[PDB]
């Protein structure tokens, strides 16, 4: 999970 | 060491 | 001389001596190589024991011609145009050049009328004119839009030749012209110049129809016409080969005279005998060299 | 560079594979049957041709077949021939060769797209894909320039650049955008324009085919490439395609290792990219910090961005300087309220800013996450002391003991308001003084229309059971889109300013002038935010804050792609909808053709208040 | 051996992991909150207790929390208390601890099953599992012997389902939580072990860890910790399942250190077909269908990497050739052998070298319908076999033979001996057999045994797919290497086929005397085959051919598990049903309780003719 | 796949 995502 |  | 020749005999050529040249390639099994075989006793073909000469090539043998009497110009599947030369005793076949200058399978080779220049059509869409003396390409031409099926050198004018391709074009080429090609307005599959009439050629298409063109038609076969060969007579007969495993000999009006179904696989190359002008040797992919007597 | 050798003549297969590996190629594209060994399937006697039809399986090991060999279809196989016998033989032979490649377990298989009508080829491929179990990939060999446009002008008596893309588009549309059908692109001597290369770059290009004929010759004789060709190779190396070298060695003085060595040379001469690597075109789901409690690892991913928190610290620095003059420095205490304090990087930014501004602050760290409150309260016990007051409450329902001079929050998402920053800061502005400041001061979202066929296949692959079978097209996806094409410049959608002193429901109509023929696949959403006066954070692809990887773009898909041509304008409507319980987005394309309204009533995606 | 240390006292966590890792343990079971720090959630003033509720997450790295720590629920948390205030406080606190473990990203979390009623515990765990996204596993710490049966008999007026008590605790818990994949067993091994049948029911359970107190360790003559013979036997059986071992308690051999308790297990591990089946244990597969689906080259490679089966066919052909040509007729009698479904050619080579070692003359036919395996067969014939072997590319059912056969040899046997249509294929391959002809194999029988496995049941449920009946996965046989399962009764024969047969629909009723309490999850199918008189191949687990790994057992699941008691027989009925196009199986349990008929009309699984 | 299974 990276960039404000799960 | 490992003997019953 | 290999111990055995391959099943798919691809070409057969009669030189003016009357000796036969077989080009074969294995199109199946472990090794896809080819081989050349000179049979000066033509009735003994294709038995590898009774051969005058033989050689193994590095790849397949898609097509071949005679460059004169002791030259064998081969189209290889490796993009190679190669020149094999018989020795003085006609016992060995020896390579002079092997130029890899086509980018895919060289599908056809024809020798121009001078005998010192050749043409080569390939599956790379490029048609090359070669100078056989210096072993170079004189001129490459990307004028088709699809792979070249046949190139046919004129027997009369050295520069003039013909080509057909999968883009449904029959170009007529004059090498000395500034724009050398001009279109002679189903896909054509084979070409043949008329041996005497300088402006006349026959061509066979992928539906089995042989047509005659002035620079006539006939549903000779059921599948594509693989090859079209003319007899050495004063009034030539036309031998038509096809993928329906059939041979048909036609007269000057494309009316059928002879039909042979001796082949159990595709019929690849026919050649008329220079000695017995009624004899017609056809080879096939069933390892069968059939000699016919044409009425 | 992973690269391959495309040979159409393999006399012995083990020797040829050995020589190819000696030259340095990773795979080898080769015909599984003999290219000239035309086969009959209908007519006797040639239907009954004896013997083996091709080579043995046993000539290479299993792992050799599955990792080293890319198969090729024979050139005589024309399933779209106008002659019925030819096309039936070609259907049967294409089936035979595809089944032999499936049997050999080849990783890939090259098929040619060299004419406009390829419908029967598409049907036979689609029937192979749906028959049996097999996992080979199908690389459709299509040129950049059609071969009838590359031919020389030497014939005496005898859509230009967008031809072969429409060949590929028709093929992949007939085959229903399969995951197993990709592109092998042929790069010829003549190279098309920049926008043709952009649609192509948006495609599933798994390999690139470089003939040796397109290579130029230098003063030392080695093969090189033109500057436009080098640019194209760099753009393709961004995609990590494999380069296939075809044709014969035109630089016969040198080896065939030289064409490969030039590509290795270009490869060795090509923070956000290192972070985003391994996440390209990988669809996450956007975080919902208000409705879901995050994890330690999520917060840790947040706090590995020094640029964003340096920006917040600079904004607080400038605001503290503005609100307190130098003469009132030691007697004026500024109440800062960090709303959604997290594990505490905003609180540390505020403390460091008040040190740097050299002003006195009384700070509140509000956080509704009961598990991050543990971290905040251990921070408070050890480091912060009595300066920071940790509140374990929602900023909306928390009753403050005083008003705030500044409220600072990091509640922004990839679309700037999909994490309910307006609704959280709306309920958190009653404990702000009448001259109070909110950091971020305002934030805008920006949308651009995009084409990406891989992203469309990823969204299709997100079809989950026990829900609407097309509800994956009505969710935004946090995605590091890589293999895409942006059709038009981003335009602002929604703007929220805080404090709001005057409805968070919004409606926007955006008209995007497209100058190129394309196929719209979705909308990519970015944001900008003004924290304080000249201090901004942006994820827009032009004004992007450098090295700031907190936010990936957001993606709103559309259910069916919309074909667009040049001069048209894509008109799209975006709504921000809400009720007492939920907030969602709805979208619909209205020009050039209408789409359905996506996510009505939040049926596929809501953000929980 | 991967082992952990269960500590219930961690003064400082970093020092404690250091001391635990020096001793050799791989993880650490520890309390995430203080085990004595009881917390109030409903009632003032202790509800509003200030400060952090526990220690921070920043004391270890994220990778340390996600790999090294197994969390424990605090001992005072009794969600099934009879006092409602205690019950509600324990629900709230267990939710708090579970959510904090999810926040920390712990891989596992220990919860105690130390009493009969654990329904509120099961509900709070079920609601945690379905709330949010988290991937921690839940190890129910259940004793092998209940704690009120391990008590001393030292109470003057209270002298001391006895051995099957705690298993019913676990069964009730996992049934309430609906057989979750994320709930497994951590088993406590006391000084008193139960019987061998009780230990077998546990060995069919999802045991992920085994608690070994230091008090169950005996003492040798040199003073080291050792284990009794029954304890060593249990450790060996649990070492088969690859569970982890948790050492609990204090050092009861104070001269030495916990390295001694760990070194005994690390010693006892090294004093422990199975290599082929590594990684395939409890991994469901689809049974092969060679008649309908064309096998890959690699499938044939796995077939042919078994030398025992092909040696057995070669010996059977040897013996049949001896008993068909007397040595006076040795040099003039040619035996027509027909290898049916010749494959890539191992049965043909077996026939050739069998006739070679029998000194008899054979004329051999290799019939194969796979055109791609026919390619290999024809290359074999061209290069090796020559005129001795005639390769036929046909289906043995509609092949027209030029002559009749003395022997037909086939390997059309599946894991249930007839699920690959060997009867139907050898029915049509029988008219070209002589009136005194032999078939190899001439006999084959299938065997069924009832099994229990929670893991196999969860794998079958995990095989649910969309665009399908939601319980179709329970009406399919699975080729599975049965590892974590319990077999309830000895196998009994189901169906028998003999060739030549001079109707393949079958119906069998099998009663299994189940001498133990269990829960039925499916049936395991094996087979025996008589190739020739004494030459047999068997995967049946009591007469298994040694080293012969060509076949894994079949599993026929049932849709709902069937609880079985002592002395209760299990009646199952199988059907082999067929029509002109399809062949399938149907099964139903009819005692102790009926189940539905599984796979009616072949709606979920047919073998295609 | 092993054991006559895919
Ligand atoms: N209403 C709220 N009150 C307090 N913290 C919040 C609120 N909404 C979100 N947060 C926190 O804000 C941070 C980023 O969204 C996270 O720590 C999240 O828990
Ligand atoms: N009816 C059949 N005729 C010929 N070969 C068969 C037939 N059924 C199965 N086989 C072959 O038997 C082998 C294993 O069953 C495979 O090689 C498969 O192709």
């Amino acid at each position: 999970g990276r960039g404000r995502g799960r | 060491q490992f003997e019953d | 001389a290999p111990a055995c020749m391959e099943r798919q005999l691809e070409a057969a050529r009669y030189r003016s001596d009357g000796a036969l040249l077989l080009g074969a390639s294995s199109l199946s099994g472990r090794c896809w190589a080819g081989s050349l075989w000179l049979f000066k006793d033509p009735c003994a073909a294709p038995n590898e024991g009774f051969c005058s000469a033989g050689v193994q090539t590095e790849a397949g043998v898609a097509d071949l011609t005679w460059v004169g009497e002791r030259g064998i110009l081969v189209a290889s599947d490796s993009g190679a145009v190669e020149l094999w030369e018989l020795d003085e005793n006609e016992t060995l076949i020896v390579s002079k050049f092997c130029k890899y200058e086509h980018d895919d399978i060289v599908s056809t080779v024809s020798v121009l009328s001078s005998g010192t220049q050749a043409v080569s059509g390939s599956k790379d869409i490029c048609i090359k004119v070669w100078d056989l003396a210096q072993q170079v390409v004189l001129s490459s031409y990307r004028a088709h839009a699809a792979q070249v099926t046949c190139v046919a050198a004129s027997p009369h004018k050295d520069s003039v030749f013909l080509s057909c391709s999968e883009d449904n074009r029959i170009l007529l080429w004059d090498t000395r012209c500034p724009k050398p090609a001009s279109q002679i307005g189903y896909l054509p599959t084979s070409l043949a110049w008329h041996p005497q009439q300088s402006e006349v050629f026959v061509f066979g298409d992928e539906n089995g129809t042989v047509s005659l063109v002035d620079t006539l038609s006939s549903a000779v076969h059921s599948q594509c016409v693989t090859g079209l060969v003319f007899s050495p007579h004063s009034v030539p007969f036309l031998a038509s080969l096809s993928e329906d495993c059939s041979l048909a000999v036609l007269d000057s009006s494309l009316s059928e005279l002879f039909r042979s179904q001796a082949h159990r696989d595709f019929v690849r190359d026919a050649t008329w005998s220079p000695l017995n002008h009624s004899l017609l040797t056809t080879v096939g992919w069933d390892h069968q060299v059939v000699h016919h007597v044409v009425p | 560079v992973s690269s391959g050798r495309d040979l159409n003549c393999v006399p012995e297969i083990a020797d040829t594979l050995g020589a190819v590996a000696k030259q340095g190629f990773d795979f080898l594209c080769m015909p599984v049957f003999h290219p000239r060994f035309k086969r009959e399937f209908i007519q006797e006697p040639a239907k009954n041709r004896p013997g083996p039809q091709t080579r043995s399986d046993l000539l290479l090991s299993g792992r050799d077949w599955n990792t080293l060999i890319v198969g090729k279809l024979s050139p005589w196989i024309r399933p779209d021939s106008k002659v019925e016998k030819i096309r039936r033989n070609s259907e049967a032979a294409m089936l035979q060769e595809l089944n032999f490649g499936a049997y050999l377990g080849l990783p890939a298989f090259l098929l040619p797209l060299n004419q406009e009508d390829n419908t029967n080829l598409a049907r036979v491929l689609t029937n192979h894909i749906h028959t049996g179990h097999h996992s080979s990939m199908f690389w459709m060999r299509v040129p950049l320039v059609a071969p009838e446009d590359l031919r020389d002008d030497i014939i005496e008596n005898a859509s230009g650049e967008e031809k072969t893309w429409m060949w590929w588009h028709n093929f992949r549309t007939l085959c229903d955008y399969s995951k197993r059908i990709a592109v092998a692109l042929e790069i010829g001597a003549d190279l098309p324009s920049n926008h043709v290369i952009d649609r192509w770059l948006g495609e599933p290009i798994k390999a690139a085919i470089l003939p040796t004929s397109i290579f130029l010759t230098n003063k030392k004789g080695f093969p090189v490439l033109s500057k436009m060709h080098q640019r194209l190779i760099f753009r393709l190396l961004k995609l990590e395609v494999q380069f296939i070298i075809t044709g014969t060695n035109h630089h016969s003085e040198k080896e065939f290792c030289s064409y490969l060595q030039y590509l290795e040379y270009l490869s060795q001469n090509r923070a956000y990219e290192l972070f985003a690597k391994g996440y390209e075109d990988y669809l996450q789901s956007p975080l919902q910090p208000l409705m879901d409690n995050l994890e330690s690892q999520t917060y840790e991913v947040f706090e590995k961005d020094p640029i964003k928190y340096s920006q917040y610290q600079q904004a607080i620095y400038k605001c503290l300087l503005d609100r307190v003059p130098e003469e009132e420095k030691d007697t004026n205490v500024q109440v800062l309220m960090v709303l959604g304090a997290g594990r505490g990087p905003l609180v540390n930014a505020s403390l460091r800013a008040a040190k740097q501004a050299d002003r006195r602050i009384k700070l509140y760290a509000v956080e509704k996450n009961p598990n991050a409150v543990v971290t905040l309260e251990n921070w408070q016990f050890e480091e912060w002391g009595s300066q920071v007051t940790v509140v374990s409450s929602d900023m909306r329902e928390w009753v403050a003991p005083e008003k705030a001079d500044i409220i600072v929050s990091e509640l922004l998402g990839s679309f700037a308001d999909n994490e309910l920053s307006p609704e959280c800061l709306d309920g958190a502005q009653h404990f702000l003084k009448d001259d109070g400041v909110s950091i971020p001061g305002e934030y805008t979202s920006f949308l651009a229309p995009i084409s990406s066929s891989k992203l469309y296949n990823e969204v299709r692959a997100c079809r989950e059971k026990d829900r609407d079978p097309e509800a994956q097209f009505e969710m935004p996806y946090v995605v590091r889109l890589h293999n895409f094409h942006q059709l038009s410049a981003p335009q602002p959608c929604f703007t929220f300013s805080h404090p709001n002193r005057d409805d968070n429901n919004r409606y926007c109509t955006l008209e995007f002038p497209v100058e190129v023929n394309t196929v719209l696949h979705g909308f990519a959403g970015y944001f900008e935010t003004v924290l304080y006066q000249d201090i901004t954070l942006s994820i827009r692809p032009e004004t992007h804050s450098p090295g700031m990887f907190s936010w990936f773009p957001i993606l709103f898909p559309i259910k069916q792609p919309i074909t667009v041509r040049e001069g048209q304008t894509i008109c799209v409507r975006f709504w921000r909808c809400s009720n007492s319980k939920k907030v969602w987005y709805e979208w619909a394309v209205t020009a050039p053709v209408c789409s359905a309204i996506h996510n009505p009533t939040g049926r596929s995606y809501t953000i929980g208040l």
